[PDB]
């Protein structure tokens, strides 16, 4: 018997079984409705400092594989599931979930009433929590840890996950047949895009490369000046953890870019930053959006897309500056999902066009980016 | 799980292929695959309580039959899979023969293993902790009673003792991301109960007949629905208990409260336990709920309409004959034979041609 | 491993019990148990190359036969154990029937698993790394050839290519803690070789008969021993190849050098390969070494005494009948019948009584 | 594929597979001939800084169990074996060897020609080595570390494994039927012995208890004075790692006890110490004695016993002081095995009367010790 326990700030306890590393984990607790894509989810840097609960009961059915890693490591602070299956059963698997968890040293618990937890989070809003996996996990102590957690609101996590030094990205998307490609050659990619790493997902980069973009990944705190010096075909703002608000450096930088005519595209955190930069405000949501079945309307076209979501904060539509026009809204709650600058070649999306995991419905968002870039180059 | 009726077609080829032969189907919901699967088996209406064995462990030929049954699927395959595990076969072995994903097979092997421990420890080893774990795996009280060598009611009393009852979860299309005002539930062994039964109204429970089979079709379901519609309209709070996915009776629109569960004594008693209905109707779902009458009544359930006893009077070839007798009505000559030579004589008495009923 | 002879006693009870029925035994030495067991299998002289199959994969009753053989041990159990794993029975299922420690069973299972890969990858998959792994587990070239669908000599060629030859270790009673001047050796696939053959003398190799069986008893071993004692006394360097633990042939004292190895073509060629003897005697160990003579010669071994051809002349009933004929000697009238009705005729020719020899 | 490599001082490399912790290990390399008892061996403090090679190919057949632990931990620097069994198969097993190694954080290698290794050590004498287990074991590096090893000659290891603070032991021996017994109550033990802990095997202590001794474990460096103060019925000098030579403190102290009439008994390292304190000389053996089939003759009675040996250093018989009579000698090499003071109630044994693992043959050596004690009390 390998015990584990999850305790929330409110004092609610969940008694279960340890399936990963021994130890403790603390962070904001969230629920994710994704019936597939757990590995991609865990390796999402946006999940840094978050304890992730998955609504689908059987987690780890298809084991794990490198190709299914969205970043170098597991950023999820912890994992909460109902059932860890007896075996992994998929041709692509290289390591069972438990082993992988243990490998990345993650604290995770199984066998708890994930539904109860979900309902709680949805009804009362997000909460911080702590997981203790060990011989005799101490509830009291878990509670203190959860109560002592500072909270993600106002927390700059981007600067925490970003890259030390800049680098080049030239690798494309995976295929059933081929698998992950070999890095293209610089002279093979027509465009040169500069991407701010606020804790960027591999797929985003890979999909840009698929569109003919050679990447330069820079550290979040990179100056607009330092950047411009690169003569970018475009600037892309990645996704990331924590509050977008406290990221002064980037807002400031973006503001700079907006004075230029260079094309800018942001996804997620980057969407938020772009909005802040345009004079809009952000708020932290009740429990946020985390899953892969979220309907988003393209207001312009009146079409719906099923999207991949993972955000705790949002752009307030009511505080939107005139130079910011609404492009997309959630069909679930009406919250803001997309925006474009009326006066500049800049736009963003709250969802995740690159998916991974999730429906591919939003990938065309990328295409629009490319148009801006080709047209920018014409000029 | 599909429902078949091969027994009715003696000379038919009973191996499963690309041309459908099932006459119906049952559906089950569980928080886990094991729980879901076990519930589905016990609601199939074939007399199973879960993975009841088909072949004997001390049968020299057993492996040969098991092999056959696995390689060339029949309707009973699901049960031969567990028998295979009891016989020493491996998950890989079973895989090679059936082509059923190991993901599923390992779960069945695990259940077999637990059954083996239950048999071994007996009712005495059925401690709260273990009993809970077994319930959480979808084990039926009846299955556990067989293994432990007791009456189903004993296991049930034992659960009562440990205060070991399921909880009810609701279907909501969104994995609890949004609240629901609808009452479409299923049982499970978890922490939170979302049943929240009313204290307000007079409740009437209608028992469906599970999967359709020859003799028990849509006709019984139609009646179950009418009952629901009429009483609801009349102002009663209607509660439907059924697990046939093909039917209107399992359409959430049909009742105020729907319990998508196995129409078994165990399952029904748990619902009655929290709903405390005014009455329960057992005469509309066909054979399935009818066969439950007597035990329901016995357990305190408020069965409405014609009593289980009155039903029994009719259904009992002997009670009946007596009544017809009593009423001075006409019935064909009949006898109850035991032995062959007995029949021939009696037959002489009765006169040919003859109606021989098992 | 014991040696039986049940085929010689038709009406006998062939099940193993507390009363001995074996007529002899083989012994093998290996760095591992896998290696040790397979070598013994191949040295038993019953035509096995290791875990050769006894039942067909696609036999419907296979599981039933295997079961029986496991439950009630006969002389062939060891092979049936492998068949069981091929057939999908688990280690626990096999344990339960045989009571053989799982420590041994898992070992056998792993070997089967390895054979299945061999069957899948075929000869193309036989890279150096894998082949070496296989050799280390004691797989014989003959076994591998059957799995790969090739000739035993093809695997042996493959090994020569990769330079994959065994090394010889010595027996010393102390686990190498002290040196030894005795050359009592066994083959293994390791790093360091301890054979250190002489460059010095003319060597004479004597092949033993392996385990004793009815008809191939101690008499043949007595000759083997005398050849060694005589020639050694005469000044040659005498090398003995045998694996019968019961005999004087396998006593380190009897010869200059002792190779405690299966008397097979593969094992013998390996010794020859490094010893480069002056001659090999195959005429003294009974059938065993006799059947090897041709192949040995073919492969370049310096067989001494009566030629393999010469041997064949005598043993081939055809060749023989010509030689008797050739010499104008008397032989009973004989025929070679194919069909029943062919024999009845031929038999009329020959005249009763008749000596039917398969 | 999980590589592992072992390199000896001479440059000899053994490539195999990792079966324990990821990492490197450096130590003196030794071979042990024990067909059974791998766990007890691993947990023998005397093996500190030593890389253990077992001659018996199959190591791990019986798993592991707490009862088979000779100390609180694994002292062996590393483990070198020929084959790690697929499974452990014994009713007493609580954890497989590989799992056990990992848990104790031991670097271990399997699948190497242990025989070749053994013959090399016997032929050329002990050697220092290094085992590296990881993704890409660096041979050169391994050679480096081996070569750099200081060596056990002149190395005081006793101070390294000794107990921090004194303590009392009152626990007896295990039984098949009763397992490890419950610690006895002080009033239950007739005598009171003071034991110097030079890296003591629990079986020595347990067997002393079996004889009616209540113990007081003392650090290596404890002063004779401090000791005398305790009023010991007897003094015992335990087994231990390293060179006995450099342990001045102990020597000095022993000398002090020798002026008294208190009985003294030393086992192995304690045998060497006793000898040193009597004016004898110790040497470092070619490869030493490690196994459990070692014949030792009691010259006095002219009887042989099969014993458990584990030593790299010995006492020079040719330098023995006249007050030091010879009691036992090895039948394997003639080396010094036992000695008794002609003038004092002090004696010692080079082997392990407590075995564990090993033949029980030499147990009666304890008996004599008791006699001395009982007779010392009489006076
Ligand atoms: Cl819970
Ligand atoms: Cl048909
Ligand atoms: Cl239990
Ligand atoms: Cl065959
Ligand atoms: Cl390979
Ligand atoms: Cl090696
Ligand atoms: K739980
Ligand atoms: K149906
Ligand atoms: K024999
Ligand atoms: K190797």
């Amino acid at each position: 018997i390998k015990s584990a326990l999850l305790v929330l700030e409110d004092g609610t306890q969940f008694h279960g079984r340890a399936i990963g590393a021994t130890g403790s984990a603390v962070g904001e607790v969230v629920f994710n409705t994704s019936m597939t894509g757990y590995q991609e989810i865990l390796t999402d840097p946006s999940y840094s400092r978050q304890i992730v609960t998955l609504t689908y009961p059987h987690i780890g059915n298809v084991g794990t594989n490198d190709a299914d890693e969205e970043s170098s490591q597991v950023h999820a602070q912890g994992l909460v599931i109902r059932d860890l299956p007896l075996i992994a059963s998929n041709f692509r698997n290289t390591e069972d979930l438990s082993s992988y968890l243990k490998r990345h040293n993650i604290v995770a618990i199984a066998d708890i009433d994930t539904r109860k937890l979900t309902r709680l989070l949805r009804e009362k809003g997000a909460q911080n929590g702590c997981i203790i996996a060990g011989d005799n996990p101490d509830a009291a102590l878990a509670l203190e840890k959860a109560r002592a957690f500072p909270g993600l609101n106002g927390m700059d996590l981007a600067k925490e996950v970003t890259t030390a030094e800049a680098y080049s990205w030239t690798q494309g998307s995976w295929t059933l047949t081929g698998g992950l490609p070999e890095a293209k050659k610089e002279d093979e990619l027509p465009f040169h895009v500069v991407a701010y790493d606020f804790g960027a997902k591999r797929n985003i980069l890979r999909m840009l490369v698929d569109r003919g973009c050679r990447l330069t990944i820079v550290p979040a705190q990179t100056s607009a000046e330092d950047v411009l010096k690169m003569n970018p075909d475009g600037i892309f703002l990645s996704n990331g953890p924590g509050d977008p608000a406290p990221c002064d450096y980037a807002i400031t930088a973006i503001q700079k870019f907006l004075e230029t005519d260079i094309p800018v595209f942001g996804i997620c955190l980057g969407h938020q930053l772009l909005a802040l930069a345009s004079g809009a405000k952000t708020v932290k949501m009740k429990f946020g959006h985390h899953g892969g079945n979220h309907p988003v309307k393209d207001v312009e076209k009146n079409v719906v897309m099923i999207t991949a979501q993972n955000h705790g904060f949002a752009v307030d539509e009511a505080t939107l500056p005139a130079n910011l026009r609404v492009t997309h809204k959630s069909l679930f709650d009406g919250t803001l999902q997309g925006i474009h600058r009326t006066d500049k070649p800049a736009f963003s999306f709250q969802g995740h066009p690159e998916a991974s995991p999730g429906p591919h419905d939003a990938a065309p968002l990328f295409d629009h980016f490319i148009e801006l870039i080709e047209q920018y180059r014409k000029t | 799980i599909p429902r078949f009726n091969f027994e009715k077609f003696a000379g038919a080829n009973d191996r499963l292929t690309t041309q459908m032969k099932s006459v119906g189907e049952v559906m089950a919901i569980g928080r886990t695959q094991q729980e879901s699967l076990q519930k589905a088996l016990r609601g199939l209406e074939v007399g199973a309580t879960g993975f009841d064995p088909k072949v004997s462990l001390d049968d020299p030929e057993a492996l040969t039959k098991i092999r056959r049954e696995l390689k060339d699927a029949g309707a009973d395959r699901i049960w031969y899979i567990a028998d295979a595990f009891r016989a020493g076969l491996s998950v890989d072995g079973v895989f090679n023969l059936t082509n059923i994903d190991r993901w599923f097979l390992v779960q069945i092997e695990e259940l077999v293993r637990l059954e083996e421990k239950v048999a071994e420890v007996g009712i005495t080893g059925l401690n709260a902790d273990f009993l809970r774990q077994l319930k959480r795996k979808g084990f039926a009280d009846a299955r556990l009673a067989k293994l432990a060598g007791v009456r189903e009611a004993e296991i049930r009393k034992l659960r009562d003792q440990y205060d070991l009852h399921p909880v009810y979860k609701r279907v909501d299309t969104c994995a609890a991301e949004f609240a629901t005002d609808t009452a479409y539930m299923y049982s499970t062994y978890e922490e939170e109960c979302e049943a929240n039964p009313s204290t307000d109204r007079e409740k009437i429970m209608v028992l469906g007949g599970g999967p359709n089979r020859i003799g028990q079709g849509i006709e019984f379901d139609y009646c179950c629905v009418h009952a629901s519609l009429a009483l609801r309209e009349d102002g009663y709070e209607t509660i439907m208990v059924n697990c046939n996915p093909e039917t209107v009776s399992t359409d959430y629109d049909t009742s105020d409260r729907l319990y998508f569960e196995p129409v078994t004594l165990e399952d029904v008693l748990e619902i009655v336990r929290i709903e405390k209905p005014k009455g329960v109707i057992v005469q509309y779902g066909g054979q399935t709920p009818l066969k439950l009458a007597r035990a329901l009544e016995a357990a305190g359930v408020p069965v409405i309409g014609t009593s289980p006893d009155a039903i029994d009077r009719a259904e009992d070839r002997e009670r009946f004959q007596h009544a017809v007798e009593r009423l001075k009505l006409k019935q064909p000559a009949n006898a109850t034979v035991t032995a062959i030579e007995m029949a021939v004589e009696k037959a002489k008495e009765i006169g040919y041609p003859l109606v021989v009923r098992p």
